[PDB]
């Protein structure tokens, strides 16, 4: 299965998984491709914030589908 | 004096001192001063931009008043331009303002060579017409513009450089320099040269890399098992089970650290350019540095760029963290060097002298030499142009019947309609009802003008006609902040400028870049 | 008030539309209506605070409040674009209504130099619609509390008059979001909290011990050499705006550094380090604050469909913004019409919810507080606590619930888990 995870700035990169591979590991191959930190990294996949205990087949994820990583800001 | 890099402080912390220096350099200018151009101006000024000028030849109205915070009752009927001048003047007396109560259209007739003064052109809410004779003017000028227009909930942007090159590129999250995949010969020394949890990750990792490649002469690629594998490795060597902090963590970099060296995409493609390839006494600074980086990666780079010389933070003793730091920081220093003499040679075959580039303006290459990047934009006229006009990428986004370049196809039959009827769709309240068909009339014209096979709701010939071409403030502000800092990006030449086009939809609260 | 000034807003009141809401009414009426009666809450003010301001002024609001607990220093200036020079040691909320009372012809701001936390339910029930341009996440945390105490259900049924709609935004650097939450419908702030990133903490054992980095040295100076030595006199605290007392920090901090050799302090990392600065430009703001406002404009009107809770913005590389509805957790400790049913030991001891509350990345409370029934456990927030702030018994006297919390702060409201 071949998802893609835009990033904050809407790169959107391309990444293996099988849906019985955890959330957790999904911010790894981000982390593997572009540097970003698993720990800062927080994926939505249609409204769903995924947590990454679960697995890609939790979230009904399917070769095309699209994740994006997002944050909230504290300052003001 | 010191009292300007405290006011300052919150944004130095972001393009630093030499930033700072630009911006205070600069010299803006603004077309017209409505709400747009006055919030994209007030959000310069504050900054501390160097000086800006306005040029507007209307007269303040009532509405005009009614939704810019920079134009009061009072100057109702007095020039646009001199009443913002002044209201914008009063955020930062560091700032000089200026104005021109003329039009850009006049100007452009009785005098083009104007605008070679300015380090930027932002113009707002201009016609058809205007825009691209302007943008004419200033392409062949030589003249960075930006046009930026409100319409109802509808922000647009378009920016207009021909080329622009940016060093530092600013980005978030990237990869580690350490390249352990192709140690250099002093850090493969220190490696070889080796308090558990007092020892860097990296040596860690090193040292597991070394074993396993004696028990293999592989380098450990197959994902999914060999580095997973790799990582048991490191397990087995944790001191009797005693703890191992950055054991663990060294296993939890094994992510990363193993591939981190290879020369980006973007940069092959810098190299490949025509610009790095055929150097003249033309070629500007930033070329000629790229292609000394290219031609370091040839010779002494020996196939990557020159090594960044920084290091994450690892839990370590803090006396080898900082022995290992200066072994990159050493490195990093002599690659630049080298750079820097290819630079030399080539200032030389050109005729420029060899302190023509300051080893200021290298060391910063040397750092960001894996982000350089370049931008460049079409002309305004490429794209209004019967054969150029990126049918490609319209007809490709249309897929979605409200991709936010539904909007875009809008503002050019709202502008067909204005050029054909002499006014905007829906002004007084009385011609929307009529309009609506007008209007539609001038999409259908404006689709076939360009062979644009291409489906556009009824609904959004309905809504830009309520519109009534109003510009509501809190769209206008919300470009005005967008605008001011791609102009402060042009500028500083700190950061990455959008492509082509931005559009913003106010009604769902999303936009998008399109073009490029 | 004068011919055409409020006809950028008119056209969307006046006239009807594809995309208006339903419950949308075209009326030549509706426009003095809402500058006469919608009374809005503005919290903040710096930087979203005085963009909202302006925004909402210019938008068709009169009755405007703003809350503020905070006094002008120079480094506003760079975006808070309503003080001067001038007004700096000046109260933000005072000088921000002065600004634009007179700016905008007719505005009626209303200026409320207090914290949230002095207000209670009667005060905020009053107003129609709540914008935040708050600078923390505790803040964000107690107002999302506050608005959700005031809603009403009717018998399992929630009243929808009893909502108050709350438009957040943030900011930070060239990143920056906005989002509507309508409690008891749509996600909470609680609801999406971990939509925060995590903040860099350092493990003392290398702040004292093994010193990497700069920042590692100023740490030390400000959580540790600072107390041990009382620098300014004993008792006296450390004030991250001392111009002084940064420059004594900046001073041992170069000591420090010196003597595990390590570059890089400078005087302006010192003020961030101590100051945990966020660093900050106009240009953000305006963009995420005009975004809320355009959204407070939606929510009052009717003009428009209210962005669907949630915008993240960045400028860094070109312009990118992604959109979308965050799912509300059905299991809000915050949002959840009914108590938290949730047991997390057979029956042990105690610590074993304490830490679950105040560790749980859903919860994140700061020392919290059950109380059973009806006494009080263990309190934390003097000596009312010491008594109990210092088993099994208990850890059995509840037996199978409704253990009530209370976090210092991060609530308004009394959660009741089960």
């Amino acid at each position: 299965m071949l998802i893609k995870v835009k990033t904050l700035t809407g790169k959107e990169i391309e990444i293996d998984i099988e849906p019985t591979d955890k959330v957790e590991r999904i911010k790894e191959r981000v982390e593997e491709k572009e540097g970003i930190p698993p720990q800062q990294q927080r994926l939505i996949y249609s409204g769903k914030q995924m947590n990454d205990e679960k697995t890609a087949a939790d979230y009904k994820i399917l070769g095309g589908s699209v994740l994006h990583l997002v944050l909230a800001l504290r300052g003001g | 004096k010191l009292l300007k890099e405290q006011k300052y402080d919150r944004q130095l912390r972001l393009w630093g001192d030499h930033g700072q220096e630009a911006l205070e350099s600069a010299h803006v200018c603004l077309i017209n001063a409505t709400a747009t151009g006055t919030e994209i101006l007030k959000n310069l000024v504050l900054p501390g931009i160097g000086s800006f000028t306005i040029i507007d030849g209307n007269q303040v109205s009532g509405e005009d008043a009614g939704n810019n915070f920079f134009l009061q009752r009072s100057s109702i009927g007095k020039n646009r331009a001199e009443a913002a001048m002044e209201f914008l003047q009063e955020l930062n007396s560091d700032v000089s303002g200026s104005f021109v109560e003329e039009s850009p259209e006049n100007l452009l007739d009785n005098d083009p060579s104007f605008f070679c003064r300015f380090t930027v052109v932002v113009a707002t809410q201009l016609p058809e017409s205007t825009s691209l004779r302007l943008a004419d003017v200033l392409w062949n000028s030589q003249i960075p513009l930006l046009i930026c227009r409100t319409y109802g909930l509808v922000g647009y942007m378009r920016i207009i450089i021909k080329e622009h090159p940016v060093i530092e590129s600013h980005p978030d999250n990237a990869l580690e320099d350490l390249r352990l995949d192709k140690p250099f010969p002093e850090l493969r020394e220190h490696f070889q040269s080796y308090d558990h949890s007092h020892t860097p990750w990296i040596v860690i990792i090193a040292k597991y890399l070394a074993q396993w490649y004696s028990e293999t002469n592989g380098r450990i690629p197959k994902t999914y098992k060999e580095k997973e594998d790799f990582r048991d490795l490191i397990r087995q060597g944790i001191l009797k089970p005693e703890d191992e902090e950055n054991f663990e963590e060294a296993i939890k970099n094994v992510n990363t650290a193993l591939n981190t060296t290879q020369i980006p995409s973007s940069i092959e493609d810098i190299f490949n350019d025509d610009r790095c390839i055929n150097i003249t006494k033309q070629t500007p600074s930033f070329w000629i540095l790229a292609r000394a980086l290219k031609e370091f990666v040839a010779k002494e780079g020996q196939g990557n760029l020159p090594v960044r010389g920084t290091i994450p933070d690892m839990i370590a003793d803090s006396g080898k963290y900082i022995k290992l730091q200066n072994v990159y920081r050493e490195k990093a220093k002599k690659d630049a060097a080298a750079v820097g003499n290819h630079v030399a040679k080539l200032l030389q075959s050109i005729g420029q002298a060899p302190e023509s580039i300051s080893e200021k303006e290298l060391k910063l290459l040397c750092s960001n030499s894996a982000f350089l990047r370049v931008v460049r934009c079409r002309s305004l006229a490429e794209e209004y142009g019967l054969d150029t006009i990126n049918k490609d990428e319209i007809i490709s986004s249309m897929d979605n019947p409200d991709n936010e370049i539904v909007l875009y196809l809008m503002l050019r039959a709202v502008d067909r309609f204005h050029k054909q009827q002499g006014r905007y769709p829906g002004v007084s309240n009385y011609q929307v009802e009529e309009d609506i068909g007008k209007l539609k009339s001038c999409l259908t014209g404006f689709l076939q003008e360009y062979g644009l096979s291409v489906m556009v709701k009824d609904d959004y010939v309905h809504e830009f006609c309520r519109y009534g071409a109003a510009e509501p403030h809190t769209i206008a502000a919300f470009l005005g902040g967008a605008a001011a800092q791609e102009v402060i990006k042009i500028i500083t030449k700190q950061f990455v400028i959008f492509n082509n086009t931005y559009i913003y939809s106010g009604m769902s609260q999303t936009s998008a870049t399109f073009q490029l | 008030d004068w011919e055409g000034r409020w006809n950028h807003v008119k056209k969307f009141l006046e006239r009807s539309g594809p995309f208006t809401h339903p419950d949308f009414e075209p009326s030549t009426e509706s426009l003095q209506f809402l500058l006469d009666t919608c009374k809005v809450l503005v919290i903040g003010a710096g930087g979203l605070g005085c963009e909202l301001l302006k925004n909402l002024a210019l938008s068709g609001f009169r009755q405007i409040h703003v809350i503020d607990m905070d006094t002008i220093d120079v480094s506003n200036l760079n975006r808070q674009f309503l003080f001067r020079p001038k007004d700096i040691g000046r109260p933000k909320a005072e000088v921000a209504a002065e600004f634009l009372n007179d700016r905008v012809p007719n505005c009626n701001v209303v200026p409320h130099f207090n914290k949230i936390q002095d207000f209670n339910d009667t005060f905020y029930r009053q107003f129609h619609i709540i914008v935040c341009g708050l600078d923390s996440i505790i803040a964000r945390r107690w107002i999302n509390g506050m608005l959700i105490s005031l809603l009403n259900y009717e018998d399992g049924v929630l009243d929808p008059s009893s909502i108050v709609p709350l438009i957040d935004g943030g900011t930070e650097g060239f990143k920056g979001n906005a989002r509507v939450i309508l409690p008891g419908m749509t996600a909470c702030i609680e609801c999406t909290l971990e939509l925060y990133p995590p903040q860099v903490n350092f493990p003392m054992a290398t702040i004292a011990s093994m010193p990497r980095l700069p920042e590692h040295c100023i740490e030390y100076v400000r959580m540790l050499q600072w107390p041990k030595e009382q620098p300014f006199g004993e008792g006296v605290p450390l004030d991250g705006d001392d111009p002084e007392h940064i420059q004594w920090i900046f001073q041992k901090s170069l000591e420090r550094a010196s003597q595990y050799n390590i570059r890089g302090v400078t005087y302006r990392l010192t003020q961030g380090v101590v100051k945990r600065i966020i660093p900050a430009v106009a240009s953000t703001n305006a963009v995420i604050a005009a975004v809320c406002a355009t959204e407070v404009f939606k929510i009052a009107t009717s003009a428009y469909i209210p962005l669907n809770n949630y915008l993240v913005f960045n400028d860094v590389d070109g312009l990118y913004t992604y959109t979308f509805e965050a799912e509300r957790k059905e299991n809000c400790p915050a949002c959840s019409q009914l108590p938290q049913n949730i047991q997390f030991s057979p029956s042990a001891k105690l610590q074993e919810v304490l830490d679950y509350l105040t560790n749980s990345a859903s919860l994140q409370m700061k020392s919290p507080a059950i109380t059973a029934t009806n006494r009080t456990l263990y309190l934390q927030s003097v000596t009312s606590i010491e008594e109990r702030t210092r088993k099994e018994l208990g850890l059995v006297d509840g037996q199978e619930a409704v253990a009530d919390v209370t976090t210092p702060q991060t609530v308004l409201f009394k959660l009741h888990f089960t």
